[PDB]
């Protein structure tokens, strides 16, 4: 059906970069396209309407253009306050529908940084509660992409883990990540060795932090 | 239904003209 | 002086109903269009409904068709979204936004109201220690099995702020949320320094402070 | 004859007031203005302004949504507006299925439902909800059709019974229609205010309209001449305005000669937009106390924006 | 960009039904006359009918000669005729032919909707004759319509008579033969009215607040009817670029014109000037109509607003 | 330069019919009212019909209603009066006149066309002498003339001595007799003493019958 | 039915005189009254409309007035070109009918002048055709009002005579009148004495002219 195909889904940029974000309408929408900026926890803000008209109050480093069904948002010289997620929107006269692109997250580019890894066995407090959570911490690394795998007695785990990642640190522009392996206390006590293996481009070979059950 | 009668009477007539027509 | 303010957001169960309001000020909403746009956790923007009070016309996304109804009371300068037969996938921040008769771009937005659709019962978290392992050392607190969002965590009641990473909550298969809050500190401080995480879950009125120290071995 | 509507505005007898004329002359503007003046002049009475123009502009004029259900004009305690949506009105009729949607679009349905509103009102007035109804009518053509409904229905019901519970209610309708026919032909209860502009295409249609209304035994004693440039008084240029006023003043003399017995109410072309209660109220004041181009010339630019 | 004129429509060789509509007093009659004259002049081998479906007829006043229910040529034109049906006179004729009972016009001549019914019958007549002959017809019919509201009722009429006729036939229990031909005819009208190459709706408006919203409602409704609409005439523009009134009113006009231009980028937006003289009679109507074909330039063609006849 | 010109007048028999035309120029009669006003011989003005093309309206005096039909061809700028079932009292000069939509006074008039309705047949006059009296005042004034009797229709013309005698001449208006035929006299007063030597001849012309008669009027012999 | 009652039927006046003519509508017609002037053989001319408005081109010595249903035309100073017949006309808004007054003939006043009277017997030529016309002539008199009676053997005739009168003479402003007695040849030849008797305010006593049939 109707689509706004926005690209790229994410991109790393630096202050002063020229940034280009594109959105392809599945069919002609004439010039009925708008662009928005959204920061976390905040409502979107209108940047551009009618493909190329700069909305009132918006800085002029923002600009829009059209060629057929291809629409482009350009930021001439990226500023610190411009790191955010951006969305295209179509509103052609012939359709009662409003359709958004998937969005483009513009993040801060920095150099590669390996994660410092820490592992936390389940506390005696939690085990008294009747469950077992072991969490693997990847602290202050870049880029965001990483692979964490759990090994219980050297056996690969699947479907019993969940990951969470922070937003870029305002000071050093790095990410941090937690992987949490959840097992029942019974299952936790059926094994000895618990290890999370961490793969990241900042590491020559994958790092593994481990512990034996109840060895302190 | 007194409102309905008034539509019907006006319905028949406005149906009735098309039946006579050439 | 133009504003939109959403209200009505809250927790409802699957199959249930919820009515949102969008109060306008600074302009006469009769001569404009009002639009509801929602955003699921971690996802993009999804338009759901439009109304033009000047023409009675409404439109809906196929995803909410037959379940949602958009309306407007010009006497109150307010628009509404009546949501019926709600489901988990309707969980989102719901924004209302203004368009113009000659321009269906959204120039003014409200700050949104949260709608959570879940069978989960309101529950406060259990706080467990992530003790420093037996340079730099890491420790933290596991805030587990609470509902609904949000949870706020502090360290030393505001004294310890540097190096702290509080992760976004993850929805577990149980329907409850869990998160961890960690901090990295000097390895030398472990014997001398005291670290306490202060957890607050207001929607259950739970307040826990939990000290995190090394292993007693 | 005084060039205002003061005697109508302060009348204690008129129940039905029709405001009509050619397209775009100022029916809606004038009907809102008359309704406002009467409501301001008689707080003891409730007034309803009903639009029988299927393309309603009352909501646009006041800037709030009206509908089949009478609702108060915001800022007014005794003036309400009604704009019937036939499709919506026919759902309630049907409930008290597919047919009602069919009938919703038949030509004449708007006049029928509008007339039913008058009939319902009669039934309440005879028994124990407004004191006076002002009609913001559709342009000339279809308004004459509406005003002929009492006669039209009476005859329709006379033949309907001959070819033919069912019998009982037919007589009740015939009676209610006759009640409307006599009231509409009573100069003290019912009158038609004509709106026009001083242009060639308007005055021939306007005279056609008034003559037809007279043949219906409908009272007509007031004409609003709208959108007058007046000019000169401006103060003494603009070839467009100078030439257009010369044209308007040519025909205004013709209006004044022919309609010597009528209230001829001359209203100025304002520079601003006559919408919203404030601006409509400020404009409506000249229906009561006639507009003086030499004195009140400033009001043309005083309209709120 | 879509060109700001109706040249494409004026020189079209496919369009059979051209509706000219909009709010009251915006310039439907003036514009419909102008369009008809332009088409007739550019296509001399086609026969054109300009019919008024506004019960308060203004075609006679516009041209300054008397038209009626029987089509008559516009004097001075060889391929443009006008028609203004009088319901009572038309029903008299119907009564006579039905006999070959005497109180039909007295009974139905004033029923609300009668004007649309007879207007529609005229469409059915030409629809049939264009295929079957047996009488006079035209290549193209231009409709000078009643204001918005009742015109929508008229354009709903093919659907309404259609959906209605589905049920009525069985209720009766050659009367059924008429129904089939009536149904078949109405269906044909529905095909053609929803064919963008055969039928289009030209909206007329002015650059004022109350016209903007009614015009948008109208266009939206027409689209919901699957009626083609791709042309908008913005009439009575001042183009004032002294005089406090004119500059103030033009400022207003230009504000809304910018809005019109933004929303209706997919439409032919045809801008027509306010003239000082009276646009009536074939000569003045023809001169005005030229700016529907080649867009009006206030600097170049500015003098023509003062060069209309005063006879 | 606006004007109205009537045509179509003539002689017709009772029960007969006649169409009058009123050709307008200088204005478009669509935007005006056209009226027919008639005037019987020796009588006042009688309005009979009106048409207002701009309003599709016509009106008639009761005296002609249902017999006369007023119409207008706005392509020819001409109005018409179709007169059926005519009768003797419809005999009149018929004027067409212009009114305005805002003023139904008649500002422009044609010069009128004559309509005569009679069962009488066309016939030339008999001319008889009105001989000067034998008792004429001596040295005084005498009177003589010609009786022009039994002709139809109007008019006849009378001159004296091939137009050489004009002073003191009185040619009376014709009178319609009971027979249906017209009659008149033409007289002149002259000196008594000259009756012996002056010649007096009345010249009578009736073009409708193409009859010309010269009659010498002289003292009667005895 | 409705009426416009105009008075008087006629009046005599001199050049320089002030003349007034009146018209009374049977019911109110507001100010919708017009006045016209007509001369013999000519079309009427519009003088006044709306009861008191002077039509374009008309001299200002003409004026009109309204008092309820009473309307008056006034000629302030009568000029030689003003002698004519005048008509009132109503055109009430509430009616489609137009009604004229019966008309007022304005003739020129002069001193009284008695008629010279002549009687003419039927010619022998006419008698041979079976009928007899006896003519009585009243020449150059003023005013127009006169009484002419026929006597055959002292027997007053009635029903068998017709009168004809000239318009006012251009030179001396007098009238002339003919009275024609018509009899069969049979009836004419029964009687001997034929007489016409004239009464006029210029004659001290009635004048009689007569002849005896068959006597020269
Ligand atoms: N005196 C005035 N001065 C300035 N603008 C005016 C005046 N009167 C009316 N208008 C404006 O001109 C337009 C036409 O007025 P209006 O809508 O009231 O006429 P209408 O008869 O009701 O039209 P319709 O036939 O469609 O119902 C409106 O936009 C109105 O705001
Ligand atoms: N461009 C123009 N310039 C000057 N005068 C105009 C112009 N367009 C229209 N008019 C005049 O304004 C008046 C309204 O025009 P018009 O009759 O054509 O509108 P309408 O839509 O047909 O009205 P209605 O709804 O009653 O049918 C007319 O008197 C017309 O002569
Ligand atoms: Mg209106
Ligand atoms: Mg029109
Ligand atoms: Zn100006």
């Amino acid at each position: 059906d109707i689509q706004m195909t926005q690209s790229p889904s994410s991109l790393s940029a630096s202050v002063g970069d020229r940034v280009t974000i594109t959105c392809r309408a599945s069919q002609s929408v004439s010039s009925a396209v708008a662009w928005y900026q959204q920061k976390p926890g905040k409502a979107p803000k209108l940047l551009i309407y009618s493909a190329s008209s700069l909305y009132s109050g918006v800085p002029s480093r923002f600009s829009g253009s059209r060629s057929g069904t291809d629409f482009t948002l350009t930021i001439s010289s990226l500023q610190p306050e411009d790191f955010a997620t951006y969305y295209c929107q179509q509103y052609p006269y012939y359709s009662s529908l409003i359709t958004f692109g998937q969005g483009t997250k513009v993040e801060i580019k920095r150099t590669v940084a390996a994660p410092s890894v820490f592992i936390f066995p389940p506390s005696d407090s939690q085990l008294k509660s009747g469950t077992a959570s072991v969490v693997c911490l990847l602290n202050n690394f870049y880029p965001r992409e990483a692979k964490v795998q759990w090994k219980v007695d050297n056996a690969l785990q699947s479907g019993n883990s969940q990951e969470s990642v922070t937003e870029q640190d305002s000071k050093d522009s790095t990410y941090s990540l937690s992987s949490t392996l959840t097992l029942s206390k019974a299952d936790y006590e059926k094994h000895k060795v618990y290890a999370c293996e961490v793969t990241h481009q900042g590491l020559s070979s994958p790092v593994t932090k481990s512990f034996n059950r109840g060895e302190c | 239904r007194w409102r309905v009668y008034l539509l019907i009477v006006l319905l028949v007539m406005l149906l009735f003209i098309f039946l006579i027509m050439k | 002086e133009v504003q939109l303010v959403e209200s009505g957001g809250g927790l409802v169960q699957p199959g249930g109903s919820l009515r949102l309001s969008c109060a306008a000020s600074g302009f006469n909403l009769y001569y404009y269009s009002i639009h509801w746009v929602r955003q699921a956790p971690g996802k993009g923007l999804e338009w759901v409904a439009s109304i033009s009070p000047y023409s009675s016309s409404t439109s809906y996304a196929d995803s909410v068709k037959g379940r949602f109804t958009i309306s407007a009371d010009t006497s109150k300068n307010t628009a509404y979204l009546q949501m019926n037969s709600l489901r988990a996938e309707d969980t989102a921040v719901y924004y209302c936004a203004r368009g113009r008769w000659y321009r269906r771009a959204l120039d003014y937005w409200g700050q949104g109201t949260l709608v959570t659709v879940s069978s989960a019962s309101t529950k406060g978290p259990s706080v467990f220690p992530l003790a420093p392992s037996s340079g730099t050392a890491a420790l933290g607190c596991l805030v587990k099995d609470y509902f609904p969002e949000p949870v706020t965590v502090s360290w030393n009641s505001g004294a310890l702020t540097s190096g702290v990473h509080t992760f976004p909550a993850v929805l577990q298969s149980s329907g409850l949320y869990s998160l961890s809050s960690v901090v990295t500190v000097p390895s030398s401080s472990l014997g001398t320094q005291t670290y306490i995480c202060n957890v607050n879950h207001k929607p259950s009125n739970t307040k826990v402070d939990k000290k995190v120290e090394p292993k007693s071995c | 004859v005084e060039p205002n509507l003061h005697s109508l505005i302060t009348s204690t007898t008129h129940k039905w007031i029709f405001v009509g004329g050619k397209g775009g002359v100022g029916k809606t503007t004038s009907s809102c203005s008359i309704a406002i003046q009467m409501a301001l002049s008689q707080p003891n009475k409730q007034f309803l302004l009903i639009s029988t123009n299927p393309a309603h502009n009352l909501s646009d004029a006041f800037g709030e949504k009206f509908g089949k259900d009478a609702r108060k004009v915001t800022g007014m305690n005794n003036l309400s507006c009604m704009e019937i949506d036939p499709s919506a009105a026919l759902k309630d009729m049907n409930d008290m299925g597919a047919l009602a949607d069919l009938t919703g679009s038949i030509p004449g349905i708007d006049e029928a439902l509008s007339f039913m509103e008058v009939m319902k009102h009669i039934k309440r007035q005879e028994q124990g909800t407004f004191d006076t109804v002002i009609f913001d009518t559709a342009p000339t053509g279809h308004t004459l059709r509406f005003l002929q409904l009492p006669n039209t229905l009476s005859k329709l019901l006379e033949k309907f019974g001959e070819i033919t519970d069912i019998s009982g209610k037919l007589n009740e309708l015939k009676a209610n229609v006759e009640t409307i026919r006599q009231q509409f032909t009573d100069p003290d209860l019912t009158t038609f205010v004509c709106v026009c502009i001083s242009e060639f295409l308007s005055l021939y249609e306007t005279e056609r309209l008034i003559q037809e209304l007279i043949s219906y035994d409908m009272d007509v004693n007031s004409i609003i001449v709208n959108q007058l440039l007046f000019a000169e008084n401006d103060q003494h240029n603009c070839k467009r305005c100078q030439a257009r006023w010369k044209m308007q003043k040519k025909y205004l003399d013709q209006i004044d000669e022919l309609y010597e017995d009528f209230h001829v109410v001359k209203m100025p072309l304002c520079a601003g937009e006559i919408r919203g209660l404030n601006n409509l109220t400020k404009f409506s004041q000249f229906l009561n106390k006639e507009y003086n181009p030499i004195t009140d010339g400033k009001v043309i630019y005083e309209l709120e924006d």
